[PDB]
């Protein structure tokens, strides 16, 4: 799977 | 690529010296933010890119230590 | 000697097209038509709209991403049939026509009162830009030939260039305003109104767009005519069939499709709507009006004598 | 209120739906949990599950999202995080 | 930073770990983005991915979680939402 980590 | 394990070790040994640049940039950023009036668009973009690259780089190395064998 | 010739040659050769020479745009519209709100939002401002307009000036700035070249765009606007030529003729000069374009905004509030309004405003501006091409005594008219030959061969991309139904030698994009009221017209009226908008688009060769939030074409096409400020043409499909949204790509709007000249105009024109004391004399004062009279005359006469060439 | 997008890894169509959906949710609901629920449900229907939404005035998050399904924006002073995961 | 668990669908051992992990994160980090990041990473390591963490003083959410991997609790006045999904 093609996922990404991020934050706000 | 039966030689690439050597580059793998080197990167692990190098990053402890290069990685602190990020915090050093932020520590100085504290001042730039104020005096530059918030005109730090380039710095913010680069920080975001680093976040991505740093997380990916660790992920690869965590896998490589076991898959390379 | 040759040192200055070379220095001159390079600063002269380059410097037309940091950022290239910026364009500017004039906004034709009506008074309190909602145009100010659209303009202020397009410029990414939070300012409240002003109803009235007296040759207003505003500007905006964009960047590119490799640097901030300070891409500045100048804007002028005027609404309603007020001091039309007295103000429109001032910021528009033939020497800068190449960098000058028009945008027309239509207030959907009163299509009946709007048609004689926008017609008069368009006539005033069209006449002016048409003249300035050579009014200045521009002997070196090569630029004049280029401007007319480019503009009048950009819309008839595929359609045979039979005639110039209305010679309009300046770019135009047409947009509505406050379409929230449009849905509340009689269905027959909405259709005739839509035909009217499309008709004008054909004569002027101006694309048409709706006004909404998801409709990002409104901002873009304004940028397109505003020196690609917000992208490029991004040609989309015409919406002549749906008639729910409004949109026209200039060049595909053949009368045979959008109306399905005079005859088509007559049809929509007549069907929609055919019926288209400072003196203070009864007053008395002695000292107040005498002194005001004297002062009024003395100041005005002095300003006339200044013999300004303006 | 005014929509301001801070971050997005998302198609233009989904970005616009994010704002539109949050705009309707904010107009319709007062309670954050219900505003978020409205936004999430609309995305699951049109763009398939599994979406998640957090709406509020004061929070930080660290999440994992599907590529091309992440946006962070404000409507006035209210922040909306909208993404797919699963 | 007194801990009070409001709702959970989680084993007791994971519940305790969540509180202790969030407590450590809250002691060490001042900004929610960093607190959330700390918490998420510790769970991915120990309890496998994919974990998500939201930390804040004012928000609502509507999320989908895996059974037995959900907790919502406060540390003082700060709410922490910790769950697995994906």
């Amino acid at each position: 799977k093609n996922t990404k980590q991020a934050y706000v | 690529i039966g030689d690439a394990n050597l580059q793998y070790s080197k990167l692990q040994e190098r990053k402890p010296e290069i990685l602190p640049l990020f915090q050093e940039a932020e520590d100085k950023n504290r001042l730039l933010r104020t005096v530059a009036g918030g005109g730090l668009e380039t710095i913010s973009n680069l920080k975001a890119k680093w976040d991505k690259f740093e997380l990916m780089m660790e992920s690869h190395q965590l896998m490589i230590k076991d898959q390379i064998e | 000697e040759t040192l200055w010739e070379i220095a001159k040659a390079e600063v002269e050769k380059r410097g037309i097209n940091a950022e290239i020479a910026e364009k500017f745009v004039f906004f034709i519209g009506s008074k309190n038509g909602g145009k100010t709100t659209i303009i202020l939002r397009c410029l990414d401002r939070d300012e409240p709209p002003k109803p009235t307009l007296a040759l207003e000036y505003t500007y905006g700035r964009r960047a590119k991403g490799h640097n901030t070249p300070k891409d500045i765009a100048h804007f002028w606007e005027l609404g309603g049939g007020t001091s039309l030529l007295d103000l429109i003729s001032i910021p528009i000069t033939g020497d800068t026509l190449r960098t000058f374009s028009l945008v027309l905004v239509l207030d959907l509030s009163k299509p009946n009162d709007l048609w004689p309004t926008m017609e008069n405003l368009l006539q005033a501006t069209k006449s002016h830009v048409d003249k300035v091409i050579m009014k200045l005594g521009k002997t070196n008219a090569k630029a004049v030939s280029e401007m007319r030959q480019k503009i009048w061969n950009n819309m008839p991309k595929d359609h045979p260039d039979h005639e110039l139904i209305d010679p309009f030698p300046v770019p135009l994009v047409i947009i509505g305003s406050k379409y929230d009221v449009f849905q509340d017209f009689e269905s027959e009226k909405r259709k005739v109104i839509c035909k009217t908008l499309r008709f004008v688009a054909h004569y002027y060769g101006a694309s048409l767009m709706f006004t909404s939030k998801s409709e990002a074409l409104l901002l873009k096409i304004r940028g397109v005519i505003n020196q690609l400020a917000f992208g490029i043409d991004k040609s989309k499909s015409i919406c002549v069939d749906q008639n729910k949204p409004l949109f026209i790509t200039a060049g595909l709007d053949s009368f045979g499709q959008i109306g399905s000249p005079m005859e088509l105009w007559k049809k929509v024109y007549e069907k929609l709507f055919p019926p288209k004391d400072p003196a203070r004399d009864p007053q008395y004062a002695e000292n107040e009006v005498d002194e005001m009279r004297i002062q009024k005359d003395l100041e005005l006469e002095q300003y006339k004598r200044s013999s300004s060439k303006s | 209120r005014k929509a301001v997008i801070k971050n997005a890894d998302m198609s233009e169509e989904m970005q616009q739906d994010s704002v539109e959906c949050a705009t309707q949710a904010l107009e319709k609901y007062n309670i954050e949990k219900d505003i978020a629920a409205h936004i999430k449900k609309e995305f699951d229907k049109k763009y398939n599950p599994t979406w998640h939404c957090i709406v509020g005035r004061n929070f930080g998050s660290y999440v994992t999202h599907e590529t091309k399904h992440f946006i962070y924006f404000y409507l006035g002073q209210v922040a909306i995080l909208l993404f797919k995961s699963g």
